[PDB]
């Protein structure tokens, strides 16, 4: 798996064949602790119906345990969660690469892994947090050969959307009680900033399941942690060679 | 906790069978006493690195190297001033005289013999070059090498 | 300063590891509990991180002929000795043009420069 990891499940005789429609939706997007999931969700055109039902608008962590045990003959699934260590390592190298550009690079593999298992896609539903106009006609340019759609009350509008987001959140809840007292994870929460207070190395820092990409992160190491400067903040011969005379014994 | 130095000594330093001085440079020093020889100090300083020493950092990431060194260039300064500290220590071991008698009871300085002695070390540097390759053109680069040693170089 | 040969012939060995990064403060740091279990064995050497920044690493021999040692402080003590130190590079490892491996090439060459 290495940085990050794919769970799935087996495709379905019934969705190789039927014209199938799939949903895209995240969850730990913005926690400073743990690692961020990606679940996809595809059925058959005609079992929308069976759907309909296990539709949200929320849900309560003991109800989305019900409803991902429901879903778990026509209804498949694909998970990708990326490691805390993985989302510093794509943020913090040399050339930055953004968490919108992380997510969204995400979206596109599990797409392509539905397209790549011989799944008959006709149609696909995406979940964002604002302004779809860019992020649609960057999906639509990828998958030309079918129809691309992308809005930010996806979860509240479809049912695949909804179903594809109760995979991603049970996924996140699953590997925090793996690991398992910090709270929720996120920066804006008083017990979280508390507990990375408590976990400041003057070395090291922070350890693998905190993403140090974050602001809330960045600040705290400022403060505890030791500085740390990096690459980025004849005479010839030496110079080249980075050798000097000594002087200083 | 306290200053660590990561040294490259010579493998013959292990067996009995030394002491580090400030010398003025003919442009620190260690010298053995039961050997009785001479070597120079080079500290390898790059931008941005610092050591794990087992369970301990280092900041600086600076790299000592305990080299060879030909008393000739060192005891040089002593005579190159008529032209026609620890520096005692430094001159008096055995041999010397025998080494002596390339540059300069009696010592007198001589430009004549000091001219070809240096030109023997350029087409002894120029071998080096070809042993352990750098990167014909080598008579300006092998003359730049032993500039580092000498302040008569400007004249040479 | 001056030193014998004993602590020489007597020093345990040691682990070494050349960041591409400056660490300010001297002093112990949690290497076997931080950056130890966090190493992966690669095609392309090891990898490791570091602040959470990507670093690949080399394992750097000594030059033939020689050994490596850790001097604390007159007398400086050897409190260590060594075969080889991991060097490591941001993203990358380390190209063979690099600045630490082109002072390693100087013994070899300091050898003939200072002969008889």
């Amino acid at each position: 798996n290495t940085g990050r990891c794919r769970l799935s499940s087996p495709v379905p005789a019934v969705c190789r064949k039927e014209p199938c429609v799939l949903g895209v939706a995240e969850a730990g997007r913005g926690p400073v602790l743990g690692p961020m999931v990606y679940a996809i969700c595809y059925c058959p055109l005609p079992r929308l119906a069976d759907l309909e039902a296990l539709k949200v608008a929320t849900l309560l962590e003991s109800e989305r345990e019900r409803l991902f045990a429901k879903m778990e003959d026509f209804v498949g699934w694909a998970l990708d969660v990326l490691s805390p260590n993985l989302i510093s390592t794509s943020m913090l190298g040399r050339v930055k690469y953004n968490l919108n550009s992380l997510s969204h690079d995400t979206a596109t593999g599990l797409i392509q892994y539905a397209l790549d298992q011989g799944v008959n896609v006709t149609q696909v539903f995406v979940d964002t947090v604002g302004m779809p106009e860019t992020y649609q006609a960057r999906l639509q340019q990828s998958f030309p050969g079918i129809e691309v759609t992308v809005k930010a009350k996806a979860a509240a509008l479809y049912p695949v959307v909804s179903a594809a987001s109760i995979c991603a959140k049970v996924a996140r809840d699953q590997a925090v009680k793996k690991w398992q007292d910090y709270g929720s994870g996120y920066p804006n929460d008083p017990k979280t900033k508390a507990w990375l207070k408590e976990h400041v190395e003057p070395v090291f820092g922070f350890p693998q399941f905190v993403r140090f990409s974050w602001r809330t992160a960045q600040t705290i190491l400022e403060k505890e942690a030791e500085d740390v400067i990096w690459e980025d903040s004849s005479h010839r011969y030496f110079l080249e060679r980075g050798l000097e005379s000594a002087t200083s014994l | 906790g306290a200053r660590q130095h990561v040294f490259l000594v010579s493998e013959y330093l292990k067996d009995a069978s030394l002491m580090f001085v400030k010398l003025v440079n003919p442009c620190i020093y260690l010298f053995n006493m039961c050997l009785q020889q001479l070597f120079e100090v080079k500290v390898f300083k790059e931008k941005h690195h610092s050591w794990f020493i087992n369970q301990s950092v280092q900041s600086g990431g600076l790299l000592h190297f305990a080299t060879p060194v030909d008393p000739l260039f060192l005891l040089l300064h002593y005579l190159i001033k008529a032209d026609k500290p620890n520096c005692i220590l430094l001159l008096k071991l055995p041999g010397l005289e025998k080494l002596l008698h390339h540059v300069t009871k009696y010592y007198k300085y001589s430009k004549e013999k000091t001219l070809k002695w240096l030109e023997k070390k350029v087409n002894q540097t120029v071998a080096a070059l070809k042993t352990n390759n750098v990167n014909e053109d080598y008579i300006r680069y092998a003359h730049g090498l032993i500039s580092d040693y000498i302040p008569k170089e400007l004249s040479d | 300063v001056h030193l014998r040969s004993a602590t020489l012939r007597d020093a345990v060995p040691a682990t070494l590891h050349l960041l591409p990064c400056e660490v300010a403060v001297d002093g112990p740091a949690p290497v076997g509990r931080f950056f130890t279990p966090a190493i992966r064995q690669g095609p392309e050497g090891l990898e490791v991180s570091f602040r959470g920044r990507c670093l690949r690493g080399e394992e750097v021999a000594v030059p033939p002929g020689l050994v490596g040692y850790v001097m604390v402080t007159r007398f400086i003590g050897a409190t260590a000795n060594f075969s080889r130190f991991t060097l490591w590079g941001l993203e990358t490892i380390p190209g063979p043009d690099a600045k630490v491996r082109g002072a390693l090439t100087w013994p070899s060459l300091a050898a003939a420069i200072h002969a008889q």
